[PDB]
C-alpha cells in the first residue's frame, strides 16, 4: 500500500482528481404485479 | 485429494488379505464350481464381530482380533434354522454382545446365542406368528429397542426387545402401499428408533412412525420410477441415502425431506451401496459389474474399478469402527481391504 | 422439446418404434402426459392422410 500511494502521489495525485458524485434523485421502483391473461382458444392451438 | 490417495492405496499390491473360510479353501483345492451365493452379511456395531451366511445353508462367524484373519477364531455352523431351510437375513441385537435373530423365508425367527470359547451355537428360542405368513427380514433399532419383521406382502410386526419380545403390534402392507400389487423391496432403520423407512416395488417410499409401539402412516413421496434396490442413512444424521434399479441415486436432506444432490455419472441399476463411518465416501456397486467410489459433500467421482466378471453378484460393506471395508473376491470369496497404518482417515 | 425428433424418428422408420415402446417403462407421469401432448400434436398437424400416388 505504501508502494502504490508512493507511485501514486508521483503523478500529483491525479487519481483522486476524478471522483464521479452522483446527483439524480432516485425514485422508488414499480413492480409489474400483474399475471397475464388467457386466449379464447380453450386448448393449445386452433387444430385442437 | 487425500482420500483418493488413500482408496488408491487401499488397492495395492500388498494391503489386502484373503478370509480364509471354507469356500476360499474349496476354490483353493478345486483349482490349484458353481458358485452358491451369499445371501447377506452384516457386523456388529462395536466393529468386532462379523457375520454372513451363503447358499448352501451355513452361516460363518468371525471374532475380529487381527487385521489380516490371523487369530480371528471362526465358528463355522452347519445349515441352521432347519435341514430344508436356509438363512436369509440376520440381526446382531447391539443389546447384547452375543445374541442373533435369523430369518429363514418361513414362520419361524431363530434367536441364537453364538459362543466363542467353544465352536457351538445355542438355539436359545424360535418365535412363531401365524401359519400362512412368510417372513424374511429382521431388524433391530440401533439402540436396541424394537425388533422389526417384514414379509413379501401383507405382513409387518414389531416386537419389544426389552419385555421380552412380547409382540408389539403389526399391520398390513395394503395399508402402507394402496397400489397395485407392491412388493416391499428393503428396509432400514432411523439413527435412533424412532422412524421406519420402508421402499416399495412400485416406486414409492414410506416413513412410518414407530414412537410408542403404534405403527403409523407419516408421509409417502413418489422417490423413484423403478424398485428401490437398497437404503442408507448418513452417520451424522443430516441425509439419507437412496439408489434404485432405475440407474439413479439420490441423497435427501433429513430436516426438509427434498432432494439435494443426485450422482448423474451412472448409467446402470444399483445391487447394492454403502458410507463410511465419517460419512465421506460413498461406495456403489451397479449391475455391470464395477463399482464406483464418489466424495459424499461434492458429488464428484473419486474412484473407479471393474469386478471383470468375477463372482457377479458382489457385496460391499463399510467396517462401523475403522476405514476398512469388506468387499467380494473371484469366485464368492471374501476380500479384505486395509492400509495397516491407517486406523482411521483423520490419523492419515 | 425432446420428445418431438423421436416421435418424428418413429413416425417414419421402421424398428426405432419398438426400441420405444421398449424404453417407455422408466419415465415418471410428467413424460407420460408431455407424450399423449405430442401424439395429438402429430395426429392433428396439417398434412395430406392419403398417399400422392393414388387411394392407398
Amino acid at each position: 500500500s505504501d508502494e502504490k500511494f508512493t507511485t501514486a502521489k508521483i503523478d500529483g495525485f491525479k487519481e483522486f482528481q476524478n471522483f464521479r458524485i452522483s446527483k439524480e434523485k432516485i425514485p422508488p421502483p414499480a413492480f409489474d404485479e400483474t399475471f397475464k391473461k388467457f386466449t379464447f382458444i380453450k386448448m393449445g392451438n386452433k387444430l385442437i | 485429494s487425500v482420500t483418493s490417495k488413500y482408496l488408491q492405496s487401499t488397492f495395492s499390491k500388498g494391503n489386502t488379505s484373503h478370509i480364509e473360510d471354507k469356500r476360499f479353501i474349496h476354490v483353493s483345492s478345486r483349482s490349484h464350481i458353481t458358485p452358491n451365493e451369499i445371501l447377506s452379511l452384516k457386523f456388529h456395531v462395536s466393529g468386532s464381530s462379523m457375520a454372513y451366511s451363503r447358499m448352501d445353508g451355513s452361516l460363518t462367524v468371525w471374532f475380529i482380533k487381527d487385521a489380516s484373519f490371523d487369530k480371528s477364531v471362526e465358528v463355522y455352523i452347519p445349515d441352521c434354522c432347519g435341514s430344508d431351510k436356509l438363512a436369509t437375513d440376520l440381526s446382531w441385537n447391539p443389546t447384547s454382545l452375543n445374541q442373533i435373530a435369523v430369518v429363514s423365508n418361513s414362520s419361524e425367527i431363530s434367536l441364537l446365542l453364538i459362543n466363542e470359547k467353544s465352536l457351538t451355537a445355542s438355539k436359545l428360542r424360535t418365535l412363531s406368528l401365524g401359519s400362512k405368513t412368510k417372513v424374511n427380514t429382521c431388524l433391530y433399532d440401533p439402540l436396541g429397542n424394537w425388533l422389526l419383521a417384514a414379509t413379501k406382502s401383507e405382513k409387518i410386526y414389531l416386537f419389544d426387545v426389552k419385555k421380552d419380545h412380547s409382540s408389539v403390534c403389526s399391520l398390513n402392507i395394503s395399508d402402507i402401499s394402496q397400489e397395485d400389487n407392491d412388493v416391499v423391496y428393503s428396509l432400514a432403520w432411523s439413527n435412533g428408533g424412532s422412524h421406519i423407512f420402508i421402499g416399495f416395488k412400485s416406486g414409492y417410499l414410506a416413513i412410518l412412525k414407530a414412537k410408542h409401539g403404534i405403527l403409523e402412516v407419516c408421509t409417502k413421496i413418489k422417490a423413484h420410477t423403478g424398485p428401490i434396490t437398497e437404503i442408507k442413512m448418513d452417520p451424522w444424521g443430516r441425509n439419507f441415502i437412496t439408489g434404485s434399479i432405475d440407474g439413479n441415486c439420490y441423497v435427501w436432506n433429513m430436516k426438509s425431506l427434498c432432494c439435494e444432490l443426485i450422482i448423474n455419472d451412472l448409467n446402470s441399476a444399483v445391487t447394492t451401496l454403502d458410507v463410511c463411518h465419517l460419512g465421506k465416501i460413498l461406495g456403489i456397486c451397479t449391475e455391470d459389474e464395477m463399482v464406483y467410489f464418489y466424495d459424499l459433500n461434492s458429488g464428484n467421482l473419486l474412484h473407479s474399478k471393474s469386478l471383470a466378471n468375477y463372482k457377479t453378484d458382489p457385496v460391499l460393506k463399510f467396517y462401523p469402527d475403522k476405514s476398512w471395508y469388506i468387499m467380494s473376491g473371484k469366485n464368492d470369496t471374501l476380500s479384505n481391504h486395509f492400509v495397516k497404518n491407517e486406523k482411521n482417515l483423520i490419523t492419515y | 422439446a425432446s420428445l418431438v425428433p423421436a416421435v418424428k424418428q418413429i413416425e417414419n422408420y421402421d424398428k426405432v418404434s419398438e426400441l420405444v415402446v421398449y424404453t417407455t417403462k422408466y419415465f415418471n407421469d410428467f413424460a407420460y402426459d408431455v407424450l399423449q401432448f405430442v401424439l395429438l400434436l402429430r395426429l392433428t398437424y396439417n398434412r395430406p392422410a392419403v398417399q400422392f400416388d393414388g387411394v392407398n
